[PDB]
């Protein structure tokens, strides 16, 4: 879930 | 505090206006015909489909609305992620679990908002610049009509509550925040946040819906039913690209669906 882990993490 | 809970709703409320570019409210004016700016193109068969690509668009046909299907979920999937880090708490979660949240919750969402779009007669697309209706959908060849018909299905029943995007916004968070997703490792947290979020949904429906009493518990037992509805969804999707050599599924939506018991 590497995916869903970097659009948690940018913004 | 009631003041306290108020103040959460509206925080939601502007948040999920900030996150998701067409509300129910704008969703409606436009099915309605209430806006005053170029309707949507209707597509209700092969020959409108073909003629309105440039109006929607910034057996090939069933393949190709599947395709757009995975695009505008892949769009959703970024909107609601958005949204979630705005829900107080959430980004303090540990990060695998905000990750547990998101892939068990995100197509519980989408269905749910997808209703704010569609009416008994079809759906608005590209941002209500298009409207696919529900029987040109559901004739779509095997198995994709049973694919998109679901949704309908679902959406009439939930569009009877008559919940506006204010109610919605507590909804959609509460969903996020479920401390009984597959795989969480601290649910406490996640547990306290709910049940403030909770709090914050059963207050809200008061005041917002003071002649229907029934409404929050009717949305717990659609939460619940949201999961079987998702299930029923994840196989009948996972026939799709199982039972159709031509068909590539988006990384994102793989992701999520891998390992997704
Ligand atoms: C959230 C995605 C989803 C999941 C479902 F399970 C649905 C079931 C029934 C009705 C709509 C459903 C939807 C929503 N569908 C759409 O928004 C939707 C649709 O609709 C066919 C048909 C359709 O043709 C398109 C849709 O959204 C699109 C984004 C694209 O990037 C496309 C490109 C570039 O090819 C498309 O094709 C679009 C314009």
């Amino acid at each position: 879930h590497k995916i869903l882990h970097r659009l948690l993490q940018e913004g | 505090e009631s003041a306290d809970l108020r103040a959460l709703a509206k925080h939601l409320y502007d948040s999920y206006i900030k996150s998701f570019p067409l509300t129910k409210a704008k969703a409606r004016a436009i099915l309605t015909g209430k806006t005053t700016d170029k309707s949507p193109f209707v597509i209700y068969d092969m020959n409108s489909l073909m003629m309105g690509e440039d109006k929607i668009k910034f057996k090939e046909v069933a393949i190709r609305i599947f395709q757009g299907c995975q695009f505008r979920s892949v769009e959703a999937v970024q909107e609601i992620t958005e949204y979630a880090k705005s829900i107080p708490g959430f980004v303090n979660l540990d990060l695998n679990d905000q990750v547990t949240l998101l892939k068990y919750g995100v197509h519980e969402i989408i269905y749910t908002m997808l209703a704010s779009l569609m009416n008994k007669d079809g759906v608005l697309i590209s941002e209500g610049q298009g409207f696919m209706t529900r029987e040109f959908l559901k004739s779509l060849r095997k198995p994709f009509g049973d694919f998109m018909e679901p949704k309908f299905e679902f959406a009439v029943k939930f569009n009877a509550l008559e919940l506006d995007d204010s109610d919605l916004a507590i909804f959609i968070a509460v969903i996020i925040l479920s401390g009984d997703r597959p795989g969480l490792l601290n649910v406490k947290p996640i547990e306290d946040i709910q049940d403030n979020l909770l709090q914050a949904l059963e207050l809200q429906l008061k005041l917002n819906h003071p002649e229907s009493s029934q409404l929050f518990a009717k949305l717990l037992q659609k939460m619940t039913d949201l999961r079987q509805i998702v299930t029923e969804h994840v196989q009948l999707l996972q026939v799709i690209k199982k039972t159709e050599t031509d068909m590539s599924l988006h990384p994102l939506l793989q992701e999520i669906y891998k390992d997704l018991y």
